[PDB]
């Protein structure tokens, strides 16, 4: 759905190792298939590709679409003018993050994926008038304002009630049971749910390998004062998914997986090398100990350390790993839904990780 | 009816090819360069050492001398007597072989552009012909700067084939190979006629063999005729099919014209196959299509060709060069040579022919594999 990034884009991700899938111009829809429409489209790739094949970040080609732009005229310009990259012919309910469409989905590659979380105040107070800062119409909860509405996004300005915005609200009363009135608390609650789950996502798929083989999680950063799924805004605000997926996306994490009849506490390599270190695994609320143990993490892949016994109602674990004197952390919510908005609120400020 | 020869003495102005390339006659002949007399068919570098300009690029490292003449263009010009055309018939310039991109010009207006080498030009200049001095120019331009015309693409760079091959459609060895040298050349390199034609004429006569009995001496065979009639001459011509071999008559067949289009079978009898050396006899017929008028008896266009009866059926394995070769429903050995250019300067081709063509016939070649 974006133009192409020129030169810079790539210089950067070539300077700072981050390869790139580009996918042609082409959003959600079928195209034409007829003679003059795939003229210009492949004025357009070969124009494209010829300019971006020489930056050793970018991997793949890939149209977004029988159709003749996609397995035709697309795969005929990489076959003359890139033949060193492979091309790529080629959310659901958006409930609880645990439901079995997302535990259970057997994508080895998921390219698109999120959840919905309400940007920060100071966001907020620059992109809505002053009578319009707090989301709910009318002081009713759930019920947004015309302004609100219009950054969901509305392309079009039919004035209705729901829809988009209403994911926030919706997410918010699954895992904290009912949505707070206070402009503050529902920050607070809808930035949790957005990094719990967009954290427990990655965790899912780091912790099932080597058959899990990617997850490219939707998105960064936002290109409009809007209230999206990003985990950043416009204008530099990081939601709180924004750190709580720093510490999934090192490039050795210690992570705890749900299971039956207990826990899993496991380990993810994403470099070449090995590493020893110890992890210790405490609970915030009580105090007490749930494990503590060396591990050992092979290069490039899942290891398990150990199986975690089953923990009495709801809290949150503490994990705690060394690696050459360099102390990283993490954690694990454990129990099912509903929760006490109160609660998550304190478990966090004890495990020190993340600021509130 | 009538096919004037222009081969012959003509004029070469050749000069080299400036920034923008010449393309009208104004340019050519204000351009500065040399003036020698030229034969058609010939190459440029054959009328450039009969002048002396050029040593013999067929000894020592002369070869390489004619380098910087690949670069530039080459000038044809000579005046025709213009034949006598009646009410319908159609004045054709018919070009064997142009080397290769070239603007063709009869009284100074541009008949046709040619950029093939491999392939005729016609050109119906019926209308742009005069009375008297009938100018011809060609204006050739150079087959390397026409590479930097396109833009390639990576599986077409680095190839054994010259990445000025790729974009032209010329002979690639012309650019250089293992068993050919790098002699691009140019200029009129085969027959150049003036050829006309009645309003009643074949267009294309297509010989197909479907049945082959070698033993029973009988075949079948369809001709696809496609023919060039006004709609007044419209069941008022006639096809006559003769098929004969060694002056004998085999087949005489009449058949009325009421389509310009017609598919005539013959089940022919007393007829021998067409077996490749070893296998048989090359039993060849000359088989003639005419078309005439039903009532006054002229000949409007008659085609002449000696055919074969035979057929052929490739077998191919695949996993499970894998294939046989099956002629008249019998699996044959292939057992011969590939042809490779007769002459860098391919207008001599002609006069190397006859004597090749022996060579596999001493050779006793079942087959001849014409290199790409």
């Amino acid at each position: 759905g974006n133009v192409y990034e020129d030169t810079h884009f790539f210089e950067l991700c070539d300077k700072y190792g981050i390869m790139v899938w580009q996918d042609f111009a082409m959003g959600c829809g079928n195209y034409s298939q007829r003679d003059n429409f795939a003229a210009a489209l492949e004025k357009e790739a070969i124009s494209v590709v010829v300019k971006l094949r020489n930056h050793p970040s970018l991997i793949l080609w890939s149209g977004n679409n029988n159709d003749r732009v996609s397995r035709q005229v697309l795969s005929r310009v990489i076959y003359e003018f890139d033949p060193t990259r492979p091309y790529l012919p080629s959310w659901g309910p958006r409930g609880y993050y645990k439901d079995p469409f997302y535990t259970e989905n057997p994508s080895q590659f998921v390219s698109e994926i999120g959840y919905h979380g309400c940007p920060n105040r100071e966001t907020l107070e620059r992109m809505f008038s002053p009578d319009s800062v707090n989301p709910w119409q009318n002081g009713v909860v759930g019920m947004w304002n015309d302004e609100w509405q219009t950054k969901a996004n509305r392309i079009y300005d039919d004035k209705f009630q729901g829809g988009r915005n209403d994911l926030m609200t919706n997410q918010v009363r699954i895992i904290f049971g009912e949505v707070p009135a206070d402009l503050d608390d529902f920050i607070f609650a809808s930035q949790s749910v957005q990094a719990e789950a967009m954290k427990f996502f990655v965790e899912l798929w780091r912790g099932r390998r080597p058959y899990r083989t990617g997850i490219i999680w939707w998105n960064i950063r936002d290109g409009w004062p809007l209230l999206s799924d990003a985990i950043s805004d416009y204008w530099g605000g990081k939601k709180q998914a924004f750190y709580y997926m720093q510490n999934v996306h090192h490039d050795v994490c210690c992570l705890i997986n749900p299971a039956a009849n207990g826990y899993m506490l496991k380990v993810d390599n994403n470099t070449l090398k090995d590493f020893e270190g110890v992890v210790e695994v405490k609970d915030v609320a009580s105090g007490k100990q749930v494990f503590k143990g060396k591990f050992v993490s092979k290069a490039n892949q899942m290891s398990e350390i150990a199986t975690l016994p089953m923990q009495k109602g709801q809290g949150m674990l503490v994990i705690s790993y060394r690696i050459e004197g360099n102390e990283y952390f993490n954690h694990y919510l454990y129990g099912e839904p509903p929760y006490k908005l109160d609660q998550y609120r304190k478990w966090v400020k004890k495990c020190g990780i993340y600021e509130l | 009816v009538s096919e004037q020869s222009l081969n012959g003495r003509w004029t070469l102005k050749f000069f080299p090819q400036p920034a923008v390339p010449v393309m009208t006659i104004e340019g050519a002949e204000a351009a500065n360069g040399i003036v020698v007399d030229a034969v058609v068919p010939g190459n440029v570098e054959i009328d450039m050492e009969a002048a002396g300009l050029v040593e013999d690029p067929m000894v020592g490292n002369n070869i390489y001398k004619l380098r910087p003449y690949e670069g530039y263009q080459w000038y044809y010009s000579r005046t025709f007597a213009a034949p006598v055309v009646t009410e319908g018939q159609r004045l054709v310039l018919h070009f064997g072989g142009i080397d290769t991109f070239a603007e063709v010009y009869v009284n100074g207006i541009k008949v046709g552009s040619a950029d093939n080498m491999l392939i005729e030009h016609d050109y119906d200049i019926t209308s742009v012909v005069k009375e008297g001095e009938n100018r011809l120019d060609v204006i050739i331009r150079s087959s390397v700067m026409e590479a930097q015309n396109h833009f390639l693409g990576t599986l077409s760079i680095g190839n054994f084939s010259n990445e000025e091959s790729a974009p032209v459609r010329r002979a690639p060895s012309t650019y250089g190979w293992d068993i050919m040298p790098r002699l691009v050349s140019a200029g009129l390199w085969r027959d150049v006629t003036l050829r006309v034609e009645n309003p009643v004429t074949i267009v294309d006569a297509n010989w197909v063999t479907l049945s082959v009995n070698p033993k029973a001496r009988e075949a079948s065979e369809s001709l696809y005729l496609q023919t060039r009639l006004p709609f007044e001459m419209h069941d008022k011509v006639k096809a006559v099919i003769t098929i004969s071999r060694d002056g004998r008559q085999i087949l005489r067949k009449e058949a009325l014209m009421r389509k310009f289009a017609n598919l005539f079978t013959l089940n022919l009898s007393g007829v021998d196959a067409w077996w490749p050396r070893g296998y048989g006899e090359p039993a060849l017929y000359t088989a003639e299509v005419s078309l005439v008028d039903v009532t006054s008896g002229k000949i409007y266009d008659t085609k002449t060709s000696k055919i074969g009866f035979r057929t052929v059926k490739l077998e191919l394995d695949e996993v499970n060069g894998q294939f046989q070769f099956i002629i008249n429903g019998e699996p044959v050995f292939a057992k011969g040579t590939n042809w490779v250019p007769l002459d860098a300067l391919h207008s001599r081709d002609a006069s190397h022919v006859e004597e090749a063509v022996q060579l596999m016939v001493e050779m006793n070649c079942n087959i001849v594999r014409c290199w790409g």
